[PDB]
């Protein structure tokens, strides 16, 4: 792990 | 269409579903992972047969659906979901069913699908994935 | 909040 | 282009961009929230100037977006979006740009857009969203 918080992410759109 | 909703899970192991070349998406089920045992969702059945199935049994978990995309447009009248293809980290399934009317799709740069839920009548009418990390 | 845990969802495609 | 990552926050205030009927979006710039307070984002800004700026304040915490969707298409040799579209659970706004091309949306049942990512040169290239609970 690092002790960067993670989040969802989608795309990209384009 | 009947309704359904898997709900959320871990995970995806594999999916089931049946599709037309001159139709559309019609049966769909899958197989999800539960905290590392397979979880085998209901087979969502379309109300008509004469399609044709496909498995696609992916390498859980070193591989991932990575986007879902698709065509929705018109059959009989009905907007339903005509096409999807599945893209994972190690391949591309599909495109199954017909590559017709609105193209739709849902890349993923971080997290997973972890659950669907739709509709399905004659063909598969529209759906939702939940995602998690 | 009630006891039901929750989850992002995205769509949905098809028919409105 | 030039990438950018705005990162992640708590939700979205205010949304300032820019667009020119003649070609496409150019230029994007968020308010998110941070806990509470707002937190005025990075300004990407195309390599280019000529747009027409939007600004789309939003009453936050009670409003917040349900689908984005738009269109890319070429411009000048360039593929990019050419049209934005936010849908709130409160109203409509845009589109903005030119409505031609291939169309893109994001519809969500459950979450927020809590941050964008994308690149932009003459114009909008592209962009994902941080979607979390
Ligand atoms: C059983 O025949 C029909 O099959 C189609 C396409 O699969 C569709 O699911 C029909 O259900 C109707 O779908 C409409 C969406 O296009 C929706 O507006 C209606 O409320 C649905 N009505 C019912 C009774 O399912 C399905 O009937």
């Amino acid at each position: 792990q690092s002790g960067i918080s993670q989040t969802v992410i989608v795309g990209p759109w384009g | 269409g009947k309704a359904f909703d898997d709900g959320a899970f871990t995970g995806i192991r594999e999916i089931n579903l049946s599709y037309n070349k001159e139709t559309a998406i019609g049966d769909f089920q899958v197989v999800y992972d539960l905290n590392g045992s397979p979880y085998v969702g209901q087979n969502h059945k379309s109300f008509i047969t004469g399609f044709t199935p496909v498995k696609i049994s992916l390498d859980f978990p070193s591989e991932y659906i990575m986007e879902v995309s698709g065509y929705t447009g018109n059959v009989s009248g009905y907007v339903v979901v005509r096409s999807l293809t599945f893209k994972t980290n190690k391949k591309t399934y599909g495109p199954y069913g017909v590559t017709s009317g609105t193209p739709f799709n849902l890349p993923i740069e971080n997290g997973l699908i972890v659950g669907f839920k739709g509709s399905i009548g004659y063909w598969l009418d529209y759906f939702s994935m939940y995602l998690s990390l």
